[PDB]
């Protein structure tokens, strides 16, 4: 097995072999009080959504 | 097939962790914690090699 | 427990293994068989003997005889097939056999796993096919009504015939002759009622009463004591009157033997040995019997037309067998040998006073396994075609299936009958066409083999058993009769004992597990099978043996202890094989345990004398990877059966070796996050159909509409579903007796011309390309010449491209030149290809966005796909969400994942362990628009789900053509993408036009964008005869004699034909430019 | 098979999937297939400028 | 296959603008804005900062196809006040905020 | 030279994912765009590989 | 240096051309793979 590379600049966009991210957490208002989303739920709420 | 460098979903490498794994089996008898203590959270990036079946092995058996 | 029958089964496939039947019914062929084949109707007006099966060779011309092996033939297009010698007697080469892969004449069924490995073959590799020019042939079971036994069927009001009894005969061993009985009886239930038989070669049809007394029997009351075993049934014997004055007529055995048109009636004994139920015996002094037998039946039938037994069920599964392969090479043998011994009568016939080309033995069998033409080959394709087909290798789970696979020649048949439980898989089948009449054979299922007869009928006539010969039925009122194959062998009085001791003499294995054994009760009668060709299934045995309450047989030390294979499984009475007739009389118990306060979640649960091994045992391959088919739709399980079979993932480990054309292999593998107990016989972990996606079933852009899923391009990049695709163009350099040989170069000029479009610059001096080579548009992939310097060269197919991977050169048994070139190229998924999870919910990409456009989760994880949750409802396939959850478990949790069917375990038990772990008890995550990063007003059922990728990508399907290659006869385009074709806009597609009233624009398709062409007709004799000599403008058209009146149309090409066709059959279509016939 | 219905050239094949952002009469084409099926359109002084860009 | 050459998303071919502004009719002072290789990255983020600034009257976006990376925007703001520079400004205090930030994010790293 | 059981391309895409050091990654410009033809020193880097 | 075609067995650099036999430097195996190019072979990691 006998290779060569050549590597070069490039993004993301370009290709996924770039990224240096590889997965990054977003959250907020974690205690929905703008109420921008309507929980599911089949009795209470607050307790069949983990915290 | 060999273990594939970052994982699909999330991006986060996995090639290194493979001998690790491999290891903590044998003796350590672990899966979960292994894998904890591996650094693998989140089931995404987790999957990839509980999930990775190892065919080169029987490939490398072969003649040329 | 439940987890213990698992071992058991465990410790079946460790010594039988998924194609068991196969090799069992090769060896069956070759060990014996073969012999007793040979040695019956040979002798020819000089005798033959025991006759010897050399090992494979390959006699090829610049060497002796190579002894050839298996994994070469395939390379080099071969047949792995042996010599056949034979002792004649009045050392000799006859034909050529195939051998079956795996079974016992082949090398591999001794050397072990080092010494395999050695040999090339894949262990995993289960074998069980053959291997004809080339490419891996499987013979697929047929399906047929049993013969030999009673039915009985009502005939439609309208037709002079109420009801009729049939009954298939053959010798079970002896040529086997295909003539069966036919005992009708005209006049319906009603009209003022004849009783009629149909015999081979008799030109109308005889009345039963002459028949008994052509036997032996001419007067009554003897009769009726054959008939009826019960002078007091008056009602069965009232119809019979009408039918004895019929005969009354003829008062002895001369006239009867007479009226069937002293010759004849010696000729009539004749037709009674050779004719009349031929199968039982042909012997000679047993003619009381069969006067029981035709009694018996003539009785079976009014039980049936007095409405006190309903008409014989036709799909009766249990009443039908299954020709595998060892039998099949009987009824065609004979076809052959039956005209290689009037062969060697013709050299015979020639002699007026060495020579036997075995090669006709060779080139006969080939000719159907390659085609599928049993029946001989000649002017004789009065065969059946299906048989022996193109093994699929597709993925591994979709060349099982194959092999396993059962036809059924031709609306009720194709209905899933009861009797279709256990013993074939009720979701695995073809869709459209001919679907139900090909079935795959459950995993516990096995077919017959052949046992013996009289070691049981010994065993009974030293038992209890007063012969048949001498009956009283008035004497003898509940004598218990036995029926034998078919056979009435003598009756039994009390059998409760001599039963339940041939049975137990079975269990510990010396009269062969194999053999059937019914008592109908009902009626008292004893129903043995021995059989080839009778499905059969496993269950436990429970026997009372508890005097101390009322329990199974099987311990917890038989477990644990599994010399102790599963022959000994059967040799301790622990296991019964129960075929469908014998179930008919039994009772089994599903759960083992339960079978012998709750909680509000969990599924509603509704003298025992056998138990299931286990329900999940009844699927075939396709079923058995559904995780929870009992949680869907059923219908729609039977889709993935049929899908699984078109999925990608690595069919075999040797392919690197394999000169196949097409083949795929998906770059990364997955075994599932979620499994069956049962894939641990599958090797599925070994041999994965595809991979896990990161599902999430949401609606987003619109692109994920309609079946249609989004699949997130970034993880496409990071190798997500890529795959190599082969192909294998092969060639060779043909010759003639006429020394005249053709080339494999690098050809250009030299008097022809004869040479292809593309660049031959890529072609190094040998003819031949490299593997480095960036191969595209046209370019020929090999080189070839015929000199006659035309080219003969094979160019890539102008759609394709890619990369070579391996190219070689080899010799023929010619001494010809052989060449294979091996070209491979990775696919990559692209918005077209089509995709599916185990739960018929098959989809192709609409769209492919990347991470950031993606919808995410706060945690940070992401989906790598979208599917519509529009795709739920009407599906109904539920398991799939379940699927999804389960392995939503197990990702985070790190066990794997057990899906298997009837456990314990709910969706109420799985929450609350993933809400031990931290996410949502439902799966259901936050997510937020990777567009503004605002929330969803929504939540989203977000979760690991297995995801094959199926064949079928765009860049094989997409065609457009503008004036390409036409067809020679029609002269309108081609078929096929391939040969660069053209779209066929059949009757349908003229219709919806006409509705348009597009007049034109139609009549400038079927003209100008296809035919079309100026034909000159004559304006006297409106033919098409004109000499249209274009320069000298000299046109003519004798006969008519004018050169004066012609026309020129415009018609396509396609209907000039028709028209000469329509001259060549002497019609005159005459054209006229104007009107004559006037009004 | 051949006369009631017939196999036509300028025609064209593939694997369909829909678009939420094209106008209900429209049909989005692969480029591939663009660059093969033409059409006969005469030259007339009014878009021959438009036409002597496509021909270079 | 038929997929374009990756690169296509943000180079611009020989001579196109990156930039493309229109006048509307329809109502007075106004403009559709088409931009060329770009997305919801910078356009959503132009959008945001225009209803801080309590000039703008109007200010929405949208991708024509998403096969295409590329967008219009169509602004409308008060009498006499021309957009471009609301934008300007608002872009420049996107960098102050962000220089702002880096310095912010400095000053707090530094105290590891 | 490449004996490997893996194709060319296959071990092309790994490679590709391989993270390299990017620290003065800035001042570095594009091969296309580097007017030397195809590629060199002062635009690209190569490495070799033979086992 | 210089090679041919190789052997599935005896893996022996052959090389030859028209009626000079169609087997090996010893294994009468007629198998023989066609050797990779000289000039290296540029591949894209897609
Ligand atoms: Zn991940
Ligand atoms: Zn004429
Ligand atoms: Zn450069
Ligand atoms: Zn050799």
């Amino acid at each position: 097995l006998n290779i060569r590379c050549i590597a070069k600049k490039g993004i993301a966009k370009e290709h996924a072999k770039w990224s240096p991210c590889s997965a990054i957490a977003f959250e907020y208002d974690p205690h929905n009080k703008l109420k921008h989303t309507d929980f599911w739920f089949e009795v209470d709420a607050k307790k069949e959504w983990p915290d | 097939m060999i273990i594939p460098v970052r994982c699909f979903s999330c991006g986060k490498v996995v090639g290194d962790k493979w001998d690790a794994y491999l290891r903590l089996l044998e003796e350590g008898k672990q899966e979960g914690d292994a894998l904890d203590e591996l650094k693998l959270k989140r089931y995404c990036c987790r999957r990839m090699v509980l999930t990775h079946v190892d065919l080169i092995e029987k490939f490398l058996r072969y003649n040329p | 427990t439940t987890e213990d029958c698992w071992t058991v089964i465990s410790a079946f496939f460790e010594e039988k293994g998924l194609v068991s039947q196969q090799l069992d019914s090769f060896d069956e062929f070759m060990e014996t068989s073969i012999q007793d084949l040979v040695w019956e109707e040979p002798r020819l007006i000089i005798r033959f003997g025991k006759i010897y099966l050399s090992r494979p060779t390959m006699t090829e011309a610049d060497g002796t005889t190579h002894a050839m092996f298996p994994q070469e033939a395939r390379l080099r297009n071969l047949t792995y097939s042996s010599p056949v010698y034979l002792d004649m007697e009045k050392k000799v080469h006859i034909g050529k056999v195939p051998i079956m892969l795996r079974s016992k004449f082949c090398s591999l069924r001794t050397l072990d796993e080092v010494d395999l490995y050695k040999m090339k073959e894949c262990p995993y590799d289960m074998g069980g096919y053959f291997v004809i020019n080339g490419s891996e042939k499987v013979l697929i079971a047929q399906e047929r009504s049993a013969a030999n036994i009673v039915q009985v069927f009502k005939k439609a009001a309208p037709s002079p015939i109420s009801h009729v009894a049939e009954i298939r005969s053959a010798l079970e061993k002896g040529s086997r002759l295909i003539s069966t009985m036919q005992i009708k009886l005209y006049g319906r239930e009603d009209k003022g009622r004849t009783i009629k038989a149909t015999l081979p070669y008799v030109k109308q049809d005889i009345p039963i009463v002459i028949v008994f007394r052509a036997l032996g029997v001419v007067p009554d009351g003897e009769i009726l004591q054959h008939i009826c075993y019960d002078e007091n049934d008056w009602q069965m014997l009232e119809m019979l009157k009408p039918c004895i004055e019929e005969g009354f007529v003829i008062q002895d055995k001369e006239v009867a033997l007479d009226f069937i048109g002293e010759k004849r009636i010696q000729y009539a004994k004749d037709i009674l040995q050779k004719e009349l139920l031929p199968h039982i015996t042909q012997e000679e002094g047993f003619e009381t019997r069969k006067t029981f037998f035709l009694g018996y039946m003539v009785n079976r039938l009014l039980l049936c037309a007095l409405e006190r037994k309903d008409q014989d069920d036709r799909d009766h599964f249990g009443k039908k067998r299954l020709d595998l392969a060892g039998p099949l090479l009987a009824n065609l043998f004979r076809i052959l040998f039956r005209k290689l011994t009037r062969e060697i009568y013709r050299y015979m016939q020639r002699c007026i006073e060495l020579a036997v080309k075995s090669t006709t033995i060779t080139s006969g069998l080939k000719y159907s396994l390659a085609t599928g033409n049993w029946g001989e080959q000649k002017k004789a394709m009065s065969s059946r075609a299906g048989v022996s087909q193109v093994l699929n290798r597709y993925t591994y789970s979709s060349t099982l299936s194959h092999l396993r696979r059962t036809n059924t020649p031709i609306a009720k048949p194709r209905q899933l009958h009861n009797t279709h439980w256990g013993l074939v898989c009720p979701a695995e089948t073809p869709e459209g066409q001919a679907c139900g009449l090909v079935k795959n054979l459950s995993l516990l299922s096995g077919i017959s083999i052949g046992s013996p007869s009289e070691p049981i009928i010994n065993f009974l006539e030293e038992w209890g058993m007063e012969p048949l010969e001498d009956y009283d039925p008035a004497q003898h009122t509940k004598s218990t009769r036995i029926f034998v194959n078919g056979v009435w062998t003598g009756i039994h009085r009390d059998p409760s004992m001599l039963v339940s001791t041939m049975r137990d003499l079975r269990r510990s294995g010396a009269i062969s597990p194999e053999v059937s054994i019914i008592r109908d009760i009902r009626e008292r009668e004893f129903k043995i099978f021995t059989d080839v060709g009778r499905v059969y299934r496993p269950l436990f045995i429970v026997e009372d043996d508890e005097s101390k309450d009322n329990e199974l047989r099987i311990t917890k030390e038989h477990i644990r202890k599994i010399v102790y294979g599963w022959s000994s499984l059967v040799t301790s009475g622990v296991i019964e094989y129960v075929d469908g007739e014998e179930e008919e009389t039994i009772m089994i118990a599903m759960t083992p345990e339960d079978l012998q306060l709750n909680d509000t979640a969990k599924r509603i649960k509704p003298t025992f004398t056998h138990c299931e091994i286990h329900p999940s045992m009844i699927l075939g391959v396709a079923a058995s990877i559904i995780p929870f088919p009992d949680h869907n739709q059923s219908p729609r399980n039977t889709y993935q059966s049929a899908m699984g079979k078109q999925a990608m993932g690595v069919f075999l480990t040797n392919y690197n070796v394999r000169m196949d054309t097409m083949a795929n292999i998906l770059y990364y593998p997955q075994k599932p996050l979620a499994k069956t107990q049962a894939m641990e016989y599958l090797k599925f972990r070994e041999l994965p159909a595809g991979q896990n996606a990161i599902v999430a079933i949401a609606c987003y852009s619109g692109y994920n509409q309609e079946d249609s899923m989004i699949m997130n391009q970034s993880s496409i990049d990071r190798g997500l579903f890529r795959s190599l695709f082969f192909r294998s163009y092969m060639d060779q350099e043909k010759r003639f007796g006429i020394s005249i040989v053709e080339e494999f170069e690098k050809p250009t000029r030299a008097t022809t011309l004869r040479l292809k479009h593309g660049t031959y610059e890529k072609l190094d001096e040998d003819g031949l390309i490299a593997p480095g080579v960036r191969v595209s548009g046209d370019d020929i992939i090999i080189g070839k010449t015929t000199p006659i310097k035309r080219d003969a060269s094979t160019p890539l197919r102008s759609t394709e491209n890619g990369i070579v991977d391996q190219v070689l050169l080899t010799t023929n048994q010619e001494g010809l030149k052989f060449v294979k070139v091996r070209m491979r190229t990775t696919k990559v998924p692209q918005i077209g290809d089509k995709f599916a999870s185990r739960h018929g919910q098959k989809g192709t990409i609409g769209v492919t966005y990347r991470h950031e456009d993606m919808p995410f989760s706060a945690e940070g994880i992401v989906p790598d796909l979208i599917i519509n949750p529009h795709a739920i409802p009407s599906r109904m396939t539920v398991a799939h969400l379940i699927e999804c959850l389960l392995s939503k478990v197990g990702s985070i949790r790190g066990y794997e994942g057990d899906a298997t069917p009837f456990t314990d375990l709910t969706v109420d038990a799985v929450s609350n362990l993933l809400r031990d772990n931290g996410y949502q008890s439902r799966g259901f995550e936050v997510m937020y628009n990777g567009h503004t990063g605002k929330k969803l007003m929504a939540q989203v059922f977000f979760g690991p789900t297995y995801y094959q990728r199926l064949r079928h990508m765009v860049d094989d399907k997409i065609h457009a053509r503008a004036r390409g290659p036409v067809q020679v006869l029609t002269r309108q385009p081609v078929e096929g993408r391939s040969r660069d074709g053209g779209l066929r806009f059949g009757e349908m597609e003229r219709d919806c036009m006409i509705a348009h009233g597009a007049a034109g624009f139609l009549k400038e398709r079927l003209m100008e964008a296809s035919d079309a062409f100026r034909v000159h007709v004559c304006g006297i004799c409106g033919l098409m005869s004109v000499i249209a000599n274009l320069k000298k403008n000299q046109f003519e058209c004798r006969s008519c004699k004018n050169k004066t009146n012609i026309y020129q149309l415009h018609i396509p090409y396609a209907a000039k034909l028709l028209f000469q066709e329509l001259m060549a059959m002497n019609i005159a279509p005459r054209l006229y430019t104007e009107r004559s016939g006037v009004s | 098979g051949n006369l009631m219905g017939k196999r036509v050239d300028f025609s064209a094949r593939t694997v369909i999937s829909g678009d939420p952002n094209l106008e209900l009469d429209q049909v989005g084409v692969p480029i591939s297939i663009a660059k093969t099926l033409s059409y006969p359109e005469t030259v007339t002084q009014y878009n021959i400028h438009r036409l002597t860009e496509y021909v270079r | 296959m038929n997929a374009p050459d990756r690169f296509e998303l943000f180079i611009l071919p020989d001579d196109v603008p990156k930039l493309k502004i229109t006048p509307d009719s329809r109502v007075p002072n106004c403009i559709i804005i088409k931009f060329e290789r770009e997305d919801h990255t910078l356009a959503n983020l132009l959008r945001e900062e225009l209803a801080l600034y309590p000039d703008v009257t109007f200010v929405a976006y949208k991708v024509e196809h998403p096969l295409f990376a590329n967008f219009v925007m169509r602004l409308q703001t008060e009498e006499g006040t021309r957009p471009k520079q609301a934008l300007e400004r608002a872009c420049a205090s996107i960098i102050n905020k962000l220089k702002t930030l880096d310095h912010k994010f400095n000053e707090e790293w530094n105290i590891k | 030279m490449n004996t490997s059981v893996l194709a060319d391309e296959f071990i092309s895409h790994r490679l590709g994912l391989i993270p390299l050091v990017s620290e003065d990654v800035e001042e570095m410009k594009y091969s296309r765009d580097c007017t030397c033809e195809d590629y060199c020193d002062e635009c690209s880097v190569v490495l070799e590989l033979s086992a | 240096y210089g090679v041919k075609y190789t052997c599935g067995a005896c893996a022996h650099n052959f090389s030859l051309n028209k009626s000079d036999p169609v087997r090996c430097k010893e294994c009468g195996h007629r198998v023989i793979y066609k050797a990779r190019t000289k000039r290296m072979s540029k591949f894209l990691t897609t």
